[PDB]
């Protein structure tokens, strides 16, 4: 029973990059590349995030709802339709070398 | 594209000048002819005659509300007064430098800056700009965004205002548009064609937001004065050092205006 | 290997549809919420002219 | 490659229950309904929403029955309470034992002139009745909720029996008992699911609702107000029942740059918390039962329709987006009618609503139906609190149901709204200003695709973004077609033999080859056309090498897909089944064993050959079924006979046998590049052999 | 409701000696997936639930999954401790 609490500001992205950029110091090679070779999947990515966060309103969909809207899935989306139509004989353009 | 030169080799009037002045220095000189006399000078100085565009502004404050340069090369004599340190900085700001500006609507959407080369330039015959910040839920912080008497207000009827808020929060604004126009304008540089001359007191233009920055460049000069008759004849006999400090303009292209040129 | 968490986000983004379904059928069909009393009665004043 | 599709549309079914389970909960009454006499259709259920006391409902066959339904207030002893039925005003004894459940009984009267009798007690906390007439009967409700049971009478001319009603109404058919029984029993759904919203009279008659992109950005003004249903309760009138938010309904125009824009909006909210103040048990205490109040965890949806081009392009919207500025809505003062002592006032109470989506919606009139936008607009209490003086409930938060408007005409949002509505356009003019054949049409568009780039599609692997990344739909279809797609596909022939091989193979585990093996279960085409139709589901189970005829098919699918323009959402699902189950039935499967060949087919075509030089050898079936029990199978994309004519005609050297007899994808586009006629020719087959 | 459970535990250990040895090596080589597992099940007695997402909801929390989360971790800790350096046994 009160005013709703406003959710607190989070971050300026630019600096938020920043930090995320320099954060690239504290890495060490042979063992990003162990990580590199385990598959990380939906499960192992996330589960060691956010500690416990309480809500945790699947960060999993969070991220692919917007992940299937970012430049990769568009690129992909256009390399499939492109793929398509050279099967199914798309009448070559003139300067389509 | 590259432009590849040499360090050792040894390389072996058509231009158009306006003075922006205020009512006052007119109103002292007292001589219809002033301006078709300094022509003549000009003329002596190798300015050939109708180059150079004599401007009039009754105030600062008024010529703020969409400055109109409109000469290759312009000199804005600028009179100070120490009320009006943030008026002249504000104008220095707008007209030293170039800014790319599209419209903003404040009264549908929220706005926010994206970096610290990005401001709401906003002109008119009075900007009453109050703003309310947001958060993610698009609720109000310190003020609530129906009620905009408690939006925080950060001008009031002001002629010219660049008003700066922090980046990458969301706001409502209650900017007066009948008689203002907010822009969101992003600075991309310097203005050479125009140079400022405080005629008054002491250097006090800081044409950075940043306020860790005042740079005073060489186009922001600055006299002492007791005669405007000795302020136009100190602008016409040098005026090779001012076009020397000014360059041509390198914008490649904006909207449509009107300009003195040859 | 690595890159099967981004190959896994593009082809299970379809789910972004079925969770998008479910918070406006929810957000239609919330039923009321209950205001359970607590243990104390409210008992007050008699209406009293 | 390409054969992933179908793997990814079979393994990840099992979400299509979970979308199930979503469109069950989604799973539309009529209603409500203004109080008016008319006779009940047969079939339908009658459902009765009461609001005040007295009588709901009177109805007879005017021959030998006269039925009516009476409501009344609990706490009430034993009293003689007169009411008017069948226009005839008359006294009857009644009590009320429960004390928080309202009583609903039913009134006979078997003569015009004769003895009223009282009959099906009702204890109902949500006050909702039912009937019915078929069958030859007449079914009534009874039974303490959710205890509740259908009690049936004998009243003669069923279908011609006239009910005179006095409450809102609902009509739900006799297949949706259940759905009656549970509404009864628990009490109605939110209101947003109902198809009048408000009452709307009883005019149920109206009708309910190339491609180029048409947007059709406006500013919009939408208007609004709540309102209550303050239910006082019996006795001395110390004690109210219910103050609860309906759906209203508003009227208005507004200049919208130059045109006169007339609109009509309705607003109901949904998800309130039901507070209540309880001062006791005493005759004379201030009692209440459930005040609703609208806080975070509510929201509220505004309908919204003009007369403008527009809002009549919104039959196919494929985007549609609101920025909606946000509005504050104020609670005004509420003074309680107590007969004797202070009054008290439910005073206060602010909320903040702000945009939270649009979607399409239907309001309805009592002539017309519109084809209106619904907001949605999520709560936040503000400053303002309600309190409920004279009592102890102080400093509470939320906009209560007493006055919402607080005298206010309307509440206001401005703000605007951009849709993309898709308009059936045939021409490159003509923009309107409103809103079997396909498996041949499929089948032809197989003559007009090239090899080589098909190749290069299966190879590529279709995942579920990919393969429905690309088309195109409206606002409803496109959310919901891997869905759509999987809802078949687990249903589909090849998802039905999937599983038997599965179960075949579970149950073996607790013979046409030397070890019984649930994969190898003229006698030798016969066998072998058997096992060949059983490994077709090995390359389903992804113990293959190399291409895959299901690639092949995956491939030309999509192609199809892209580009045909008579391929409805509804459509696709049938198709991709279709395709997965039919596209080149006559599959044929080889296993190399040191330098020994063994290819089958699904048509009882078997051959036996060497690596090295392509000479027949008496096939041995039970050496076939013994590699092809584990050993990877290698789809004979370019079968034996094709594969000798080659070399006959052409010098295939040792790598180029090796890596077609392995299904090499580098080396079949590298024959088809080289305009091999035999090979051209037989993948050409393969193509034309993928019909629907 | 363990005791439904332990009387399960009982019956499966029963079925140990019913099976067969070259057929469970097919049946492990068959690649079960999410609809194999759960499709041909006896009978789907009446309205059979999102059986799948019933699994999924205790598989999650398993034991085996903390072990993953504790691997998956302990690999990124060890790809981010270039300062710890030779911190670990
Ligand atoms: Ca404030
Ligand atoms: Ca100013
Ligand atoms: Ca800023």
């Amino acid at each position: 029973n009160s005013v709703t609490v406003r959710q607190d500001l989070e971050r300026q992205l630019g600096e938020l990059r920043e930090e995320f950029n320099a954060l690239s110091q504290e890495i060490a090679m042979s063992q990003l590349i162990d990580l590199a070779l385990l598959p990380l999947d939906m499960f192992s990515m996330f589960s060691g995030i956010k500690s416990t966060i309480d809500a945790a309103k699947s960060m999993a969909t969070n991220v692919m709802k917007k992940f299937k809207k970012s430049g990769l899935a568009n690129s992909v989306s256009t390399l499939t339709d492109s793929l398509s139509d050279a099967a199914s004989s798309i009448s070559r353009g003139s300067s389509i070398r | 594209l590259p432009i590849t030169g040499s360090m050792d080799i040894a390389y072996a009037l058509t231009s158009t000048l306006c003075l922006y002045y205020p009512t006052e220095a007119a109103t002292e000189i007292n001589d219809n002819s002033w301006k078709d006399t300094l022509s003549q000078l000009f003329l002596t100085k190798g300015w050939p005659t109708g180059s150079v565009y004599f401007k009039e502004y009754t105030n600062i404050a008024s010529f703020s509300v969409d400055p109109q340069l409109y000469c290759d090369y312009n000199v804005v004599l600028m009179k100070y007064d120490a009320t009006l340190q943030l008026d002249m900085s504000e104008l220095a700001d707008l007209i030293l430098n170039e800014w790319l500006c599209n419209p903003m609507d404040i009264t549908l959407y929220y706005y926010q800056q994206t970096d610290e080369a990005n401001k709401w330039i906003s002109m008119g015959s009075s900007c009453t700009i109050k703003v309310c910040p947001l958060n993610t839920q698009t609720l109000g912080i310190g003020c609530l965004t129906t009620d905009a008497t408690t939006f925080e207000e950060v001008a009031t009827a002001e002629k010219l205002v660049i008003t700066d808020v922090v980046d990458g929060v969301n706001h409502k604004l209650d900017v007066t548009t009948a008689t203002c126009t907010i822009r969101n304008c992003k600075k991309l540089g310097p203005r050479e064609n125009v140079a400022v001359i405080q005629v008054g007191g002491s250097d006090i233009l800081d044409i950075t937001a940043d306020p860790t920055t005042a740079p005073q460049t060489e186009r922001m000069m600055r006299i002492n004065w007791k005669k405007w008759w000795q302020v136009f004849y100190t602008v016409v006999d040098y005026v090779d050092q001012i076009i020397q400090v000014m360059s041509k303009r390198s914008r490649s292209l904006n909207s449509a205006a009107f300009y003195y040129r040859v | 290997m690595a890159s099967l968490i981004y190959r896994q986000l593009l082809t299970n983004s379809y789910t972004v549809d079925l969770s998008d379904e479910i918070q406006e059928i929810g957000s239609t069909k919330s039923q009321n919420v209950t205001i359970n009393p607590g243990p104390f009665a409210q008992t007050g004043y008699a209406p009293v002219n | 490659m390409a054969s992933l599709i179908y793997r990814q549309l079979l393994t990840n079914s099992y979400t299509v229950d979970l979308s199930d389970e979503i469109q069950e909960i989604g799973s539309l009454l009529d209603g409500p309904y203004q109080p008016t006499t008319f006779n009940p259709p047969v079939d339908y259920w009658m459902l009765l929403a009461p609001t005040t006391p007295g009588v709901i409902v009177e109805g007879t066959n005017n021959t030998d029955r006269w039925l009516a339904t009476i409501l009344i207030e609990p706490n009430v002893q034993s009293e003689n309470r007169t009411y008017t039925i069948f226009g005839i005003q008359e006294q009857l004894t009644v009590s009320n034992t429960s004390q928080d459940q309202w009583k609903f009984i039913d009134v006979v009267k078997t003569t015009a002139n004769g003895s009223i009798g009282q009959y099906g007690p009702l204890l109902s906390s949500p006050k909702l009745y039912a009937v019915m007439k078929h069958n030859e009967k007449l079914y009534t409700y009874e039974g303490q909720t959710p205890n509740a049971t259908t009690a049936h009478y004998s009243t003669t001319n069923y279908d011609s029996v006239n009910m005179t009603a006095f409450c809102d109404f609902y009509i739900i058919p006799r297949s949706e008992e259940s759905k009656c029984t549970e509404y009864i029993n628990n009490g109605l759904p939110p209101i947003q699911n109902t198809r009048n919203v408000v009452p709307l009279s009883l005019t149920a008659r109206d009708v309910i609702h190339l491609w180029k992109e048409m947007q059709y950005n406006r500013d919009i003004t939408i208007r609004f107000k709540f309102a209550n249903t303050i239910i006082k309760s019996g006795g001395l009138g110390y004690k109210w029942s219910e103050i609860s938010f309906k759906p209203a309904n508003y009227q208005y125009t507004y200049t919208r740059d130059g045109e006169e824009v007339t609109a009509h909006t309705t607003c109901s909210v949904n998800g309130m918390n039901d507070f209540s103040f309880n001062g006791g048990y005493l005759p004379t205490d201030f009692v209440v039962s459930k005040f609703e109040v609208i806080k975070e965890n509510s929201y509220v949806y505004i309908d919204y329709w003009d007369d403008s081009q527009a809002f009549r392009n919104v039959v196919y919207v494929r985007s549609l987006a609101a920025n909606l500025n946000s509005v504050m809505c104020t609670g005004g003062s509420y003074n309680f009618s107590l007969p004797v002592g202070q009054w008290p006032v439910l005073t206060g109470g602010a909320v903040s609503l702000h945009s939270a989506g649009v979607t399409l919606s239907t309001q309805f009139t009592d002539f017309v139906s519109l084809n209106s936008l619904r907001f949605r607009f999520r709560l936040a209490v503000e400053e303002p609190h309600f309190k409920l003086t004279r009592t102890r409930l102080d400093r509470l938060y939320g906009l209560p149901a007493a006055d919402p408007n607080n005298g206010k005409e309307y509440y206001e949002i401005a703000g605007r709204f951009s849709l993309i509505s898709l308009v059936p356009s045939n021409d490159d003019y003509q923009t309107p200003i409103a809103n079997g054949e396909l498996r041949e049409e499929f089948n032809a568009l197989s003559q007009e695709i090239a090899m080589s780039q098909l190749i290069d599609l299966a190879l590529l692997p279709l995942d579920m973004f990919s393969m429905f990344s690309g088309i195109k739909s409206t606002i409803d279809a496109a959310k919901s077609m891997a869905t759509n797609v999987m809802k078949k596909f687990k249903k589909s022939g090849l998802a039905n033999s999937v599983s038997t091989l599965t179960d075949s193979l579970s149950d073996a585990a607790s013979s046409i080859g030397s070890s019984a093996s649930a994969w190898t279960d003229s006698s030798v085409s016969t066998q072998t056309s058997t096992i060949s139709r059983r490994l077709r589901l090995k390359e389903m189970a992804t113990q293959t090498e190399g291409m895959n005829f299901d690639d092949i098919s995956a491939a030309v699918l999509k192609t199809k897909i892209d580009k045909s323009t008579q391929i409805s959402p509804n459509t696709i699902p049938d198709i991709v089944t279709e395709a997965s189950e039919k596209f080149i039935p006559n599959r044929a499967y080889r296993v190399i064993n040191n330098d020994d060949v063994f290819e089958a087919g699904i048509d009882g075509k078997f051959f036996a050959y060497k690596v090295d030089t392509f000479e027949e050898i008496p096939f041995d079936v039970q050496k076939f079924a013994d590699l092809v029990t584990d050993s990877p199978v290698i789809s004979a994309i370019i079968d034996f006979k094709t594969l000798k004519n080659l070399n006959d005609n052409y010098g295939i050297s040792r790598q180029q046998a090796f890596n077609l007899l392995r299904s090499d994808p580098r080396v079949l586009r590298e024959f088809i590049n080289q305009d091999n006629p035999i090979i051209r020719n037989r993948i050409e087959q393969l193509i034309m052999q993928c019909r629907l």
